[PDB]
C-alpha cells in the first residue's frame, strides 16, 4: 500500500528534526511570562481611567 | 509486510528521543515563582440579540469591533465599547459553526454544516455587506477559519483535511491532509508561517503553510481535541480536549509540558484563549464556566460564571484589556 | 452610486416647490439623508436631515417651519417641501447620503444638485478666502472651531470638502484624520480642538477648487467660509 | 453625553434590534424536523411526498403550519461533533425500508441491513440530545416488502420470530421491535406510518404528530405539565 | 364584594 | 357578644395575612428566580398582584365592623372602596384570561404559534387593568361618607329614581364578575380537558394516564374553588337584595363568613395557579 509508505516517509521527516531540552524551553516560556508581565491587563488589573469599559 | 514495523520502531525512536529530551519538568521548574494571586473579573457588557445558540466568536485586531456567529442565521458585528450593533449578517445556511474576522476588518467568513465558507465584504460602496465568496471543496462541515492576510484563508474541516484557500480565484491552493479524525479547530501562529490544528484523533499537528505538510505531530490527549491556541510567543500551543484536560505543547522541545486538570471539573473543554503576557490560560468549559488557569504554574487563578449554558467560544483583544465569552445562553459577556 | 435631483425653475415668492432626488445603486433605506444648498456666489449650507427609517429629522433655523423633509423608500426617494419661498432660497441644492456606524464615512456621497430661482450656535472660520498656488508645491488650509470639536469619546468631528468648479462637492477627510477611500494620499488632515490644518502635497491640476470645513459634533451642522485654490 | 454621530449609531442599532426580534418572532413559528435514515431508506420518496453538497433544507407548508425539514444524509463524519446542532428541534423522521430485512449492506460485509437501521434507530433514540424529542418513524416499501415476504420468510432478519409469514403479522412484529428500542417510555413517543410510493397521507401525518407536539410544549409552557 | 356598602 | 367579635376580627385577620403573605411571596418568587419571560409568568404575577391589592383592604373593613363606624374619613373611603371594586375584576378577568389563553393553547395550537406571545400577554393585561376601570371609577366618584345614628357609614350612594343604581349595579356585579366567568371558565376547561383526552403521550401507559388524571383533577379543583369562594356571597346579597331577614347573631356571622369566604379566593389562588405547577415546582426543587 502506498498509504503505508507516505506515513513512514512522513515519520522520516518528522524524526529528522532538532530538540532544545525542555528546561530551555520552560526557562523560555518563563522569561517570556516576565518580560511582559507588566503589559498584561488582566493580570495586573488597570485603573478604572485606563479601563475603556468602565461604567 | 514489514512497513508497519518500520512505522512502529520510528515511532518508539521518536518516543525515545523525546524522552531523553525530557531532561526536567516545567512544573518542578517553575516552583521558584510566585502565584499570580485570585483573578477576579467582572461583567463588564452583556452583549444580547442572537435569540439563538452561540457557536463562534471572533475580536477584531482594533480590540473594540467582534463578530458573533448564531444559529438563528445570523453574524452581528459588535461595537464592544457602546454595546451597539454594527451589523447583522443573515445567512444562507443558519447551521454555522465558525466565524472569522479579517485583519484588515474588511471581510468576515463563516462557515457551518453546509461545508461552505462563506466571505462577507464590510466596506462595500452599497452601503450593505455583500458575500463577496464561497469557497466549495470541503466534503465535510467546516469547523474552523482563520483569515491569513485579506486575500488567504485556512479552513478545517470535518473530512479529516485542512485546506489553504485564495479568495479571489476561489480555489484550495494548498490541502493538509493526515489528521485521521474531524479536525475541530486551527490556531494561526504569530508569524503566520505556521499554524497548528486538533482532531477528534486525539492529536495535533503542526503544519508548514507555504510547504504544505506536517511538521510535527503531538499526542497526549485521551479524547477529542475541541479547541487550540498558539502561545503569545509562537514557541508552544495550549489544547484544550474532551477528557477534561488542557495541556501545553512546546513545539521545539517536541513535547508536552503541562497539564491543566482538577478532579471536581468532569466536562470536556470548549475553547481556550491566553493573555496577551500568557501567563493566564482562560478555557470554557461545558459545566457552563470559565475557569482561567496559570499557565505557568497549573493551579487555577479565577473563576469566569455567570453563562446559564455552554460557554461556547472565547477571546482575548489583541492588546489584552478583556475578554469576551459567548455561549448557548445566546449571551456574550466581556470580562475585565 | 447615483443620485440626482429635480424640482428646480423660478419660483415667484410665497410659491411651493417639491425638490425630489432619486437614488440608484445603493441601499437607500439603511442611509441618512441631507439637503444641503448652495448660493449662487457664497458656500455650502446645511438645510435639512432625515435619518434612516425616518426616525429623527432635523432642519436648520432659518428654514424651520418652511421646509418638509421625508423619504420614500419603496420607491428610493428624498423630497422637500418648501413653502413660502424666500429671496434667499434661491440656491443649488444637494442631497447628500450619509450612514452612521463605529468607522463609517458620512457625508460621503454627493448629489448632482437642482437649481431653483426665486424672483421677488458653533462658527467656523476660514482664515484666506483665495490662494494663488503652482503644481508641485504643499498647500496647507487652516480652520477655526469657535466651540472645541473634541468630544469626550476621543473624536473630532471635522469633515473636509472640495467642489471641483461646475461639480459636487466631494468628501476628502472625514473626523479631521481619515482619508476618504478613493482620495489620493496627497490630502491629510491634521490639527487639534478649535484649530486644524489641511495639507494638500505635490498639488495637481485636479486639486483646484474650493475646499470647506464643516462640524458634526452638533446639528447647525455649520460650514466653512470657502478657501478656493488659482494657479 | 453622546455626540450627534453617537445618537445616530445608536438608531441604527435599535432599527438592526427591530429586525433581529422581526426575524426570530417569524423563525419561532416554524416547525423544524430533521430526516434520519440509511442510504436507500426512502428518503428521497418522503421527499417529494413533502414538497408536492451538506445540509438540505426542504421547506414546506400544510394546513397554515410551516415546516424546515433537514436531510443531513451527506455528512460521512462523525455524527457525535454535530448532533448537538439540532437539540431544539421539533420532530424527528426515521425513514426506513421495510423490504431490507433480508438484503445484506453494500460492502458484503455479512451484516443485514435491518439491523443497521435498527442500531442507527438505538443510537438517534437513546442520544442525550434527544431524550423528549417524538420520533416519527417511516416504515417505507410495504407492498414490496409484501412481494419478497410471500417468497421468503422474515426468519432471515429475526431468527426468534415466532409468528406466521401474513404481511400483517410480520408488520407488527417489525414496528413492535423498533418501538421497543425506545428506553424512556414515559417522556418519548414514537409515531409509526406505512407508506410505500403513492400515499398521499404522509403529510397529514406529520402535521397530526407535530400538532401533539405542539400540544404538548403548550401544556408544558402553561404550568400544565 | 359586599361590607361597606 | 365578646366571642362574636373575637371569631369574626380572627376570620378577617387571618385571610388578610395568609393572602398578603402567599400573594407576596409569589411575587417576590417570580420578580427573583422565574421572571417574567412567558405568558404564564406574566398572568401569575399580574393574579398575584391584584389578590394581594384586594385582600390588603381587609383591616380597614374589619375594623369598620369592630368600631361600628368609619374613623378614617372621606378620601380614605373612596380609595379603599374603588381599590376593593377594582381588584375584585382584575382578579376575576385575569382568571377568565388564563383560562382563555390555556383553552387557546390546547385546542388551537397553529393559531396559539401566532397569539400566544409576552407581548400580547402584556397588551392582554393592560385591556384588563383598563376594562376593570370601568366600574373603579363610577365607584370611585359615587363613594361617600354618611351619618347614621352618630356613626359615619363608608357606604355608596346614587342619583335619584327610588335607588334603580343600586340594584343596577347589583346586577352588573353578579353578572360580569360570577355568571360570565363561570360560563369562560367552565367552557373553556371542559373543551380543553375533551381534547387533551386524545392527546396521544396523555393516553396510553399507567404513567400518561397518570398525568391526565392530574391534569383533570387540578382543572376540577381550580373551578371548584371559584365556584365554593365565590357563588354564597353573591346569592345572599341577592337574598338580601330582594327579601328582608332578621338581624340576628346568626345574620352577622354568616354575612361576615361569606364576605371572608368571598375573599379566600385571592388567598388560595397562589397556590392553586403558582405553588402548583411543574415550572415553580421545579424552581423550588432546584432552589
Ligand atoms: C384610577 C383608575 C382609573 C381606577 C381605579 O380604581 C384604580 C386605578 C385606575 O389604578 C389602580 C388601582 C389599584 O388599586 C391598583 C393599581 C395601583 C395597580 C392601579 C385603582 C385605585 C384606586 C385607588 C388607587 C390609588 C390611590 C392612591 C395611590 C395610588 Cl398609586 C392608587 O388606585
Ligand atoms: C389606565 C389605568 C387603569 C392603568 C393603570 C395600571 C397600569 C399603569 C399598571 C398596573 C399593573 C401594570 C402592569 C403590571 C406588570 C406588568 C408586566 C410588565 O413586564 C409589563 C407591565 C405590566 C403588564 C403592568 C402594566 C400596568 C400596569 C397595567
Ligand atoms: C354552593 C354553596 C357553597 C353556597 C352555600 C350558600 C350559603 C353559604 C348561604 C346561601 C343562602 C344563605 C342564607 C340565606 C338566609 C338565611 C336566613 C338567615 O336568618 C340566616 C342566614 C341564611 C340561612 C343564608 C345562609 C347561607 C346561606 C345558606
Amino acid at each position: 500500500i502506498a498509504q503505508a509508505r507516505k506515513l513512514v516517509e512522513q515519520l522520516k521527516m518528522e524524526a529528522n528534526i532538532d530538540r532544545i531540552k525542555v528546561s530551555k524551553a520552560a526557562a523560555d516560556l518563563m522569561a517570556y511570562c516576565e518580560a511582559h508581565a507588566k503589559e498584561d491587563p488582566l493580570l495586573t488589573p488597570v485603573p478604572a481611567s485606563e479601563n475603556p469599559f468602565r461604567e | 509486510d514489514q512497513l508497519r514495523q518500520e512505522a512502529e520502531q520510528l515511532k518508539n525512536q521518536i518516543r525515545d528521543a523525546r524522552k531523553a529530551c525530557a531532561d526536567a519538568t516545567l512544573s518542578q521548574i517553575t516552583n521558584n515563582i510566585d502565584p499570580v494571586g485570585r483573578i477576579q473579573m467582572r461583567t463588564r457588557r452583556t452583549l444580547r440579540g442572537h435569540l439563538a445558540k452561540i457557536y463562534a466568536m471572533h475580536w477584531g485586531t482594533d480590540s473594540r469591533l467582534l463578530v458573533s456567529a448564531s444559529q438563528d442565521g445570523k453574524l452581528i458585528i459588535w461595537d464592544s465599547y457602546t454595546t451597539n450593533k454594527v451589523h447583522a449578517i443573515p445567512l444562507r445556511s443558519s447551521w454555522v459553526m465558525t466565524c472569522a474576522y479579517a485583519p484588515s476588518g474588511n471581510y468576515v467568513a463563516c462557515g457551518g454544516l453546509d461545508n461552505i465558507c462563506s466571505i462577507y465584504n464590510l466596506k462595500t460602496r452599497e452601503g450593505n455587506v455583500r458575500v463577496s465568496r464561497e469557497l466549495a471543496g470541503h466534503t465535510g462541515y467546516l469547523s474552523c477559519c482563520r483569515f491569513l492576510d485579506d486575500n488567504q484563508i485556512v479552513t478545517s474541516s470535518g473530512d479529516t483535511t485542512c485546506a489553504l484557500w485564495d479568495i479571489e480565484t476561489g480555489q484550495q491552493t494548498t490541502t493538509f491532509t493526515g489528521h485521521t479524525g474531524d479536525v475541530m479547530s486551527l490556531s494561526l501562529a504569530p508569524d503566520t508561517r505556521l499554524f497548528v490544528s486538533g482532531a477528534c484523533d486525539a492529536s495535533a499537528k503542526l503544519w508548514d503553510v507555504r510547504e504544505g505538510m506536517c511538521r510535527q505531530t503531538f499526542t497526549g490527549h485521551e479524547s477529542d481535541i475541541n479547541a487550540i491556541c498558539f502561545f503569545p510567543n509562537g514557541n508552544a500551543f495550549a489544547t484544550g480536549s474532551d477528557d477534561a484536560t488542557c495541556r501545553l505543547f512546546d513545539l521545539r522541545a517536541d513535547q508536552e509540558l503541562m497539564t491543566y486538570s482538577h478532579d471536581n471539573i468532569i466536562c470536556g473543554i470548549t475553547s481556550v484563549s491566553f493573555s496577551k503576557s500568557g501567563r493566564l490560560l482562560l478555557a470554557g468549559y461545558d459545566d457552563f464556566n470559565c475557569n482561567v488557569w496559570d499557565a505557568l504554574k497549573a493551579d487555577r487563578a479565577g473563576v469566569l460564571a455567570g453563562h446559564d449554558n455552554r460557554v461556547s467560544c472565547l477571546g482575548v483583544t489583541d492588546d489584552g484589556m478583556a475578554v469576551a465569552t459567548g455561549s448557548w445562553d445566546s449571551f456574550l459577556k466581556i470580562w475585565n | 452610486v447615483q443620485l440626482v435631483e429635480s424640482g428646480g425653475g423660478l419660483v415667484q415668492p410665497g410659491g411651493s416647490r417639491k425638490l425630489s432626488c432619486s437614488a440608484s445603486g445603493f441601499a437607500f433605506s439603511s442611509f441618512g439623508m441631507h439637503w444641503v444648498r448652495q448660493a449662487p456666489e457664497k458656500g455650502l449650507e446645511w438645510v435639512a436631515y432625515i435619518s434612516s427609517g425616518s426616525g429623527t429629522i432635523y432642519y436648520a433655523d432659518t428654514v424651520k417651519g418652511r421646509f418638509t423633509i421625508s423619504r420614500d423608500d419603496p420607491k428610493n426617494t428624498l423630497f422637500l417641501q418648501m413653502t413660502s419661498l424666500r429671496s434667499e432660497d434661491t440656491a443649488m441644492y444637494y442631497c447628500v447620503r450619509s450612514i452612521y456606524y463605529y468607522g463609517s464615512s458620512p457625508f460621503d456621497f454627493w448629489g448632482q444638485g437642482t437649481t431653483l430661482t426665486v424672483s421677488a450656535d458653533i462658527v467656523m472660520t476660514q482664515a484666506t478666502s483665495s490662494v494663488p498656488v503652482t503644481p508641485g508645491e504643499s498647500v496647507s488650509i487652516s480652520c477655526r472651531s469657535s466651540k472645541s470639536l473634541l468630544h469626550s469619546n476621543g473624536n473630532t468631528y471635522l469633515y473636509w470638502f472640495l467642489q471641483r468648479p461646475g461639480q459636487s462637492p466631494q468628501l476628502l477627510i472625514y473626523r479631521m484624520s481619515n482619508l476618504a477611500s478613493g482620495v489620493p494620499d496627497r490630502f491629510s488632515g491634521s490639527g487639534s480642538g478649535t484649530a486644524f490644518t489641511l495639507t494638500i502635497s505635490r498639488l495637481e491640476a485636479e486639486d483646484v477648487g474650493v475646499y470647506y470645513c464643516m462640524q458634526h459634533l452638533e446639528y447647525p451642522l455649520t460650514f466653512g467660509a470657502g478657501t478656493k485654490l488659482e494657479l | 453625553t453622546l455626540s450627534a454621530e453617537d445618537k445616530a449609531a445608536v438608531e441604527r442599532s435599535k432599527m438592526i434590534d427591530r429586525n433581529l426580534r422581526e426575524d426570530g418572532e417569524k423563525a419561532a413559528r416554524e416547525v423544524k424536523l430533521l430526516l434520519l435514515g440509511a442510504g436507500e431508506s426512502g428518503k428521497s420518496t418522503i421527499v417529494k411526498q413533502m414538497k408536492i453538497t451538506g445540509i438540505v433544507e426542504t421547506h414546506f407548508t400544510f394546513k397554515d403550519l410551516h415546516f424546515k425539514m433537514f436531510d443531513v444524509g451527506a455528512q460521512r463524519s462523525e455524527r457525535k461533533k454535530w448532533i448537538h446542532c439540532f437539540e431544539g428541534v421539533t420532530a424527528i423522521i426515521f425513514c426506513v425500508a421495510l423490504s431490507d430485512y433480508d438484503l445484506v449492506l453494500a460492502e458484503d460485509e455479512e451484516m443485514n441491513r435491518m439491523h443497521e437501521s435498527m442500531k442507527l434507530f438505538d443510537s438517534i433514540c437513546n442520544n442525550k440530545w434527544f431524550t423528549d424529542t417524538s420520533i416519527i418513524l417511516f416504515l417505507n416499501k410495504k407492498d414490496l416488502f409484501e412481494e419478497k415476504i410471500k417468497k421468503s420468510p422474515l426468519t432471515i432478519c429475526y431468527p426468534e420470530y415466532a409468528g406466521s409469514n401474513t404481511y400483517e403479522e410480520a408488520a407488527a412484529y417489525i414496528q413492535c421491535q423498533f418501538e421497543d428500542l425506545n428506553k424512556r417510555k414515559d417522556t418519548k413517543e414514537i409515531y409509526t406510518h406505512f407508506t410505500c410510493s403513492t400515499d398521499t397521507k404522509n403529510v397529514q401525518f406529520v402535521f397530526d404528530a407535530v400538532t401533539d407536539v405542539i400540544i404538548k410544549n403548550n401544556l408544558k409552557d402553561c404550568g400544565l405539565f | 364584594y359586599x361590607g361597606f356598602x | 357578644s365578646m366571642i362574636t367579635a373575637i371569631t369574626i376580627m380572627a376570620l378577617y385577620s387571618i385571610v388578610c395575612v395568609v393572602g398578603l403573605f402567599g400573594n407576596f411571596l409569589v411575587m417576590y418568587v417570580i420578580v427573583r428566580y422565574t421572571k417574567m419571560k412567558t405568558a404564564t409568568n406574566i398572568y401569575i404575577f399580574n393574579l398575584a398582584l391584584a389578590d394581594a391589592l384586594a385582600t390588603s383592604t381587609l383591616p380597614f373593613q374589619s375594623v369598620n365592623y369592630l368600631m361600628g363606624t368609619w374613623p378614617f374619613g372621606t378620601i380614605l373611603c373612596k380609595i379603599v372602596i374603588s381599590i376593593d371594586y377594582y381588584n375584585m375584576f382584575t382578579s376575576i378577568f385575569t382568571l377568565c384570561t388564563m383560562s382563555v389563553d390555556r383553552y387557546i393553547a390546547v385546542c388551537h395550537p397553529v393559531k396559539a404559534l401566532d397569539f400566544r406571545t409576552p407581548r400580547n400577554a402584556k397588551i392582554i393585561n393592560v385591556c384588563n387593568w383598563i376594562l376593570s376601570s370601568a366600574i373603579g371609577l363610577p365607584v370611585m366618584f359615587m363613594a361617600t361618607t354618611k351619618y347614621r345614628q352618630g356613626s359615619i357609614d363608608c357606604t355608596l350612594t346614587f342619583s335619584h329614581p327610588t335607588w334603580y343604581w343600586e340594584n343596577l349595579l347589583k346586577i352588573c356585579v353578579f353578572i360580569f364578575a360570577f355568571i360570565m366567568p363561570v360560563l369562560i371558565i367552565t367552557v373553556c376547561y371542559g373543551l380543553m380537558i375533551l381534547r387533551l383526552k386524545s392527546v396521544r403521550m396523555l393516553s396510553g401507559s399507567k404513567e400518561k394516564d397518570r398525568n391526565l388524571r392530574r391534569i383533570t383533577r387540578m382543572v376540577l379543583v381550580v373551578v371548584a374553588v371559584f365556584i365554593v369562594c365565590w357563588t354564597p356571597i353573591h346569592i345572599y346579597v341577592i337574598i338580601k337584595a330582594l327579601v328582608t331577614i332578621p338581624e340576628t347573631t346568626f345574620q352577622t356571622v354568616s354575612w361576615h363568613f361569606c364576605i371572608a369566604l368571598g375573599y379566600t379566593n385571592s388567598c388560595l389562588n397562589p397556590v392553586l395557579y403558582a405553588f402548583l405547577d411543574e415550572n415553580f415546582k421545579r424552581c423550588f426543587r432546584e432552589f
